[PDB]
C-alpha cells in the first residue's frame, strides 16, 4: 500500500 | 526531487468505524507521518463530518496537539497527513490497577492542560478526551488527537452553549446526562480529571456520572477510603476533589488548576 503527497 | 511525494504505508496504527490510520514513511527521506484514511462512502454525512474535522485541524498549531500537515482527496477517499507519535497511546502507559508513577502522571497532566488551554483559547472544544486519544512522541511529549467530535464553542468573542450528547461515558461530565444545554469548557476539564484518575489508579472511577451508579454516589458522599481514591495521594486527590464537582459552574477552571498545590509540586526530574 502507498499514497502520494 | 523525484519521488519525494511518495509514501509507503507500513503499519496499521489504529482502526475504527471512522476508518484507519497508517504509518507512512517517505520514499526518499524516510520521514514518518501518520495518514488517516477515510472512505466518505461509509456514511451519508461522512462528507460533511470529515470536512469539518479538516477545517478544525487546519486551525491548530501547538506542541501538545497532533499537527495537521494537509490533506488530499482521491475520489471517495480522504487522506489526512498528521504528526506521527511514536510512543503510541497514553492508554498503553497506564498499568491496570496501578496507574503509573505520580511524577510521570503530573508531567502528562501539565502537557494535557497546555494543549487544552490552547484549544479553548481558540474556541475549540475536543469533547472526547481520554487516554486512547492522548498520544506520545519519541520523548514522551503528550499530543491531543482525533478532532472527529471537536467543535467551535466560541467565535467573535461570543460563547455558544452546547447540547449535543457525545463523548465516552466514563469520561463524560454529569451535566451532559442531566441538562439540556451546557458550557463546553467544564466538560473538557472533567474528562481531563477522569484521565488523571486513571493515570494515578489504573482504573476508571465509574461506568457513568449518574446517581444510579453506586461508585459515583459514593464519590459524592466522599467515601475516599474506597478505590480508586484510596490509591491516590492526598495532594492530587485534593485536585480531583475540585475537578470532579457535579455543578459545572462550581467546578475548577483551568486557570485555577494551574495554581493548584499538587500541580505546582516539584516531583519529576528532567529526562
Ligand atoms: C500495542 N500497539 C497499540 C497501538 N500503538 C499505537 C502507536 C501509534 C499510534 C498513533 C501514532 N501517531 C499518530 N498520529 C495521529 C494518530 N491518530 C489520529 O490522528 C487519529 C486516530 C483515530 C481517529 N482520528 C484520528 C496517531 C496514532 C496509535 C497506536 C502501538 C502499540
Amino acid at each position: 500500500a502507498s499514497v502520494s503527497a | 526531487v523525484p519521488f519525494v511525494e511518495d509514501w509507503d504505508l507500513v503499519q496499521t496504527l489504529g482502526e475504527g468505524a471512522y476508518g484507519e490510520v497508517q504509518l507512512a514513511v517517505n520514499r526518499v527521506t524516510e520521514e514518518a507521518v501518520a495518514v488517516k484514511i477515510v472512505d466518505m462512502k461509509r456514511a451519508v454525512d461522512c462528507p460533511e463530518n470529515i470536512k469539518k474535522e479538516i477545517c478544525i485541524n487546519a486551525m491548530l498549531n501547538h506542541e501538545n496537539v497532533v499537527k495537521f500537515y494537509g490533506h488530499r482527496r482521491e475520489g471517495n477517499i480522504q487522506y489526512l497527513f498528521l504528526e506521527y507519535c511514536s510512543g503510541g497511546e497514553l492508554f498503553d502507559r497506564i498499568e491496570p490497577d496501578i496507574g503509573m508513577p505520580e511524577p510521570d502522571a503530573q508531567r502528562f497532566f501539565h502537557q494535557l492542560m497546555a494543549g487544552v488551554v490552547y484549544l479553548h483559547g481558540i474556541g475549540i472544544t475536543h469533547r472526547d478526551i481520554k487516554p486512547e486519544n492522548l498520544l506520545l512522541d519519541e520523548r514522551d511529549n503528550l499530543k491531543i488527537s482525533d478532532f472527529g467530535l471537536a467543535t467551535v464553542f466560541r467565535y467573535n468573542n461570543r460563547e455558544r452553549l452546547l447540547n449535543k450528547m457525545c463523548g465516552t461515558l466514563p469520561y463524560v461530565a454529569p451535566e451532559l446526562l442531566k441538562r439540556r444545554e451546557f458550557h463546553a469548557e467544564p466538560v473538557d476539564v472533567w474528562s481531563c480529571g477522569i484521565v488523571l484518575t486513571a493515570m494515578l489508579a489504573g482504573e476508571l472511577p465509574w461506568d457513568q456520572p449518574s446517581d444510579s451508579c453506586q461508585e459515583y454516589s459514593d464519590w459524592k458522599e466522599k467515601k475516599t477510603y474506597l478505590n480508586p481514591w484510596k490509591k491516590i495521594d492526598s495532594a492530587p486527590l485534593a485536585l480531583l476533589h475540585k475537578i470532579l464537582v457535579e455543578n459545572p459552574s462550581a467546578r475548577i477552571t483551568i486557570p485555577d488548576i494551574k495554581k493548584d498545590r499538587w500541580y505546582n509540586k516539584p516531583l519529576k526530574k528532567g529526562a
